[PDB]
RNA sequence: AACUUGAGUGCAGAAGAGGAAAGUGGAAUUCCAUGUGUAGCGGUGAAAUGCGCAGAGAUAUGGAGGAACACCAGUGGCGAAGGCGACUUUCUGGUCUGUAACUGACGCUGAUGUGCGAAAGCGUGGGGAUCAAACAGGAUUAGAUACCCUGGUAGUCCACGCCGUAAACGAUGAGUGCUAAGUGUUAGGGGGGCCCCUUAGUGCUGCAGCUAACGCAUUAAGCACUCCGCCUGGGGAGUA
């Protein structure tokens, strides 16, 4: 394409995958911590996440993407490195917004550990 | 802070009127605590009735 | 609903018959019955084809209309009455200007209420309707398979299909197995569950009560000779010494699919159950 | 339960002089308006069991009156007993 | 002696014809068994605030009947729920 | 015989997740079908089992089904208790305030009795998304039939019945009256947004007084009167 391809990224307590599809949905490539050979508390870095973003990103110039839209869906610590990570590439992120899910209720809770 | 319930006397809110609620809605429809609005605890309720039923007629959204 | 009687005998024990309270006339019509001559399992030839099957109380055949196409005509349910060849009950129907036919009762219908087959027909309960006009949802019962042929599927006590959708010259419906399916839209249904909704909670009781509806005795293979069952012989009683149980004639019997394949129907089979 | 109007009719008709609403008579008559408006209510809810209690304590409340009116007059008792169809 | 106040939400869609075909026939339910109706106002094509049935925009309409029977919102519910054309229906009590 | 203050009724108002039935919604989980997509996903303290390469995870759309109702939401409200949170309608219970129109003690408690009664459990018939006793593994340990991880059955849901037990606790029976205050919050009333007074709840400090002490203290565990239930060292034993 040209640009307008939203980039979705999944930042839990463990690896952070960053994925990079067009604007309608559809995967053009995608990169996670633990596809980088990291290991276990390794994965949910911030260094981990950095060269996360930017692997994926690499991948989406091939294509020529020149906008990106960051739908972040995850508690996890590697959120900010990985969007650092993909304006040190020349990506122009246009939007920031969170779509963690929040249930309205309507699911039990699986049990805490103990 | 003052209700604007009882200082403007409305005793009755009403589900129509869509612009009145969407001063307690917050940036995604979510109700404002009647500590930050300052909403008696007798209005506070009555409006929480008021915005739930303008959701269901989509006159207000669940989320944003 | 369901009447339990006392342990007054042994063979009556745990016995429970249906309370026939949903029925208000117990007599037939004259003009509506024709004689149906017991054949019990014998065919052209005179032999036994299905077996399982004899001696039993004499039944007239009363004539449904499976096929509901008095379009426009109203009718009035005059009596719900008992069927002895099906499982739900009939109800008599007199028709606004004097025609009177027999239709499968319904869930909840009575008596003095009104029914109506057609195209331009609510959604109530009874009432006759073809399946282009039938809101997605909708509990069908008596549900044609072909144009003009009489209801076919859903017929039996508790027989409910849900309408669930469309597709182009055909509608989805959920049959009671477990089955989606599809169904020409030119094909009728009738609106509701079919009742004598308890007829599957009876218990018989008695050897004799089930060989009153024209049951005989079913020997279980494992006791039949060498020469008359896979399952038979053995010196004592023996376990199926075979890989999978057999059927008499010779064909696995616990888990082998019995549908012809290449039918003319696979195309419209969307998930299957039983 | 019942109505405002549909329990004046029960006070006009039971009440002993005018301007009376606290007589033994139609205290007696309009809780058995009542009684039987929750008990018919209860033919199809049955599981009410909530609503089951104030029928309780209202079948109590009726029973103290009908138990202080048989201790003063037997005369108003017999022809309360027999208006109401109470047994 | 109840009063109700009922809206109905009508498809973006439909056919400017069968528009007043069908906001005719329901309120005609809603002044049934001793339904008396006061009110009969039309709100236009608005914003919905969510998407209902892959439909963005659709006509509101606001009808407030009167009537000890109760048997005339419920007839249109009944009928609300099969008409492919109303996608949403909401009947309050007004007091 | 007489009387209203007790108790009830009448009239004018108030609030409430009180209960039952039937409908209507939005978010989310799971599964299914496709499009894109490529070598991991997931999990830990580290692992691994496990799911993937037969295309998983992710992402987008659509569909099926079940369950629970984010924000509002609080020493907030209602109920005798257990308990009761999405919205609408229909039946329906209780409580509070004011008035003083009516009856003139019609009241309290209450053995036996009769009902309700969280979860778990049982029967019948449905339903089954999520989480899951038990069960399987994979780990840690010296051992681990446990905590950790991966799945997973009954159950968790509905309708009828049965069960009748909980740290079912305020560990505090019910009713009535009296006895310093201070300051809140919920629902009303009357006066001069504010102030004063007042009724009923719900809180926190705190006097007298009580207690072995902790502490309670106008919502007593203080001062009094009525009624019921219960106790008489610890095991054996809530066992015969």
């Amino acid at each position: 394409n040209i640009e307008n391809g939203v980039a979705h990224i999944r930042s839990t307590f463990n690896n952070t995958i960053v994925t990079i599809t067009d604007e309608f949905g559809n995967a053009l490539s995608w990169s996670s911590a633990g596809a980088l050979g990291f290991k276990g508390s390794k994965k949910s870095t911030p260094f981990a996440a950095q060269m996360a973003s930017e692997t994926a990103s690499k991948s989406a110039m091939e294509h020529g993407l020149k906008t990106v839209e960051v739908t972040v869906k995850g508690p996890g610590p590697g959120r900010e490195s990985a969007i650092r990570a993909l304006q040190s590439a020349g990506l122009e992120v246009t939007a920031i917004r969170d779509v963690t899910p929040v249930p309205h209720n309507g699911c039990r809770p699986p049990k805490r550990r103990r | 802070k003052v209700c604007y319930f009882t200082a403007n006397g409305i005793t009755h809110i009403d589900y129509k009127d869509t612009e009145l609620l969407k001063r307690f809605i917050s940036e995604r429809g979510k109700i404002l605590p009647r500590r930050v609005t300052g909403t008696s605890a007798k209005y506070q309720r009555m409006l929480t009735t008021a915005i739930k039923r303008s959701r269901h007629m989509a006159l207000l959204p669940y989320v944003k | 609903a369901i009447k339990k009687y006392k342990p007054i005998t042994n063979g009556r024990r745990n016995m429970t018959s249906l309370d026939f309270a949903e029925i208000t006339k117990t007599t037939p019509e004259k003009s509506l019955l024709k004689p149906l001559p017991k054949k019990a399992g014998r065919n052209n030839q005179g032999k036994l084809t299905v077996r399982h099957h004899g001696g039993g109380h004499k039944r007239q055949y009363r004539v449904i209309d499976f096929k509901r196409n008095k379009d426009g005509i109203n009718a009035k349910v005059d009596s719900i009455q008992y069927d002895p060849n099906r499982s739900a009950n009939i109800a008599l129907v007199v028709y606004a200007d004097g025609e009177k036919r027999y239709i499968i009762a319904p869930k909840g219908l009575e008596v003095g209420q009104i029914v109506e087959s057609g195209a331009e027909a609510d959604i109530k309960v009874g009432n006759a309707l073809p399946l282009q006009n039938i809101p997605v949802g909708t509990v069908v019962h008596n549900i044609e398979l072909k144009p003009g042929k009489g209801g076919q599927i859903a017929r039996s006590a508790g027989a409910s299909a849900q309408v669930l959708g469309k597709e182009g010259k055909y509608v989805l419906i959920r049959l009671r197995s477990g089955e989606v399916r599809m169904i020409l839209s030119t094909c009728r249904a009738t609106i509701g569950q079919v009742g004598n909704l308890q007829h599957e909670l009876v218990n018989v009781g008695k050897a004799g009560r089930s060989r009153w509806k024209g049951i005989r005795p079913t020997v279980r293979g494992s006791v039949m000779n060498p020469n008359d069952h896979p399952h038979g012989g053995g010196e004592g009683r023996a376990p199926i010494g075979r890989p999978s149980p057999m059927s008499p004639w010779g064909k696995p019997t616990l888990g082998k699919k019995t549908r012809r394949g290449k039918k003319s129907s696979d195309k419209l089979i969307v998930r299957g159950r039983k | 339960a019942i109505s405002q109007e549909r329990k004046n009719e029960i006070i006009k008709e039971y009440r002993v002089h005018e301007t009376d609403t606290g007589s033994p008579e139609v205290q007696i008559a309009v809780l058995t308006a009542e009684i039987n408006a929750v008990n018919e209510h209860l033919r199809t809810h049955k599981k009410d069991h909530h609503s089951r209690r104030g029928l309780l304590k209202m079948v109590g409340r009726r029973r103290h009156l009908l138990n202080y009116l048989r201790s003063k007059d037997i005369q108003r008792y017999r022809e309360l007993i027999k208006s109401l169809g109470i047994r | 002696m109840r009063t109700y106040e009922v809206m109905y939400i009508v498809r973006p869609n439909i056919e400017e014809d069968a528009k007043k075909a069908l906001v005719e026939r329901f309120n005609g339910i809603l002044a049934t068994e001793g339904a008396e109706v006061l009110e009969a106002k039309d709100w236009g094509k608005r914003r919905l605030a969510y998407e209902i049935n892959d439909f963005k925009d659709g006509f509101y309409n606001i009808v407030r009947v009167k009537s000890d029977n109760n048997k005339a919102t419920d007839e249109f519910q009944r009928l609300a729920k099969i008409s492919d054309d109303i996608i949403r229906y909401m009947v309050i009590r007004e007091d």
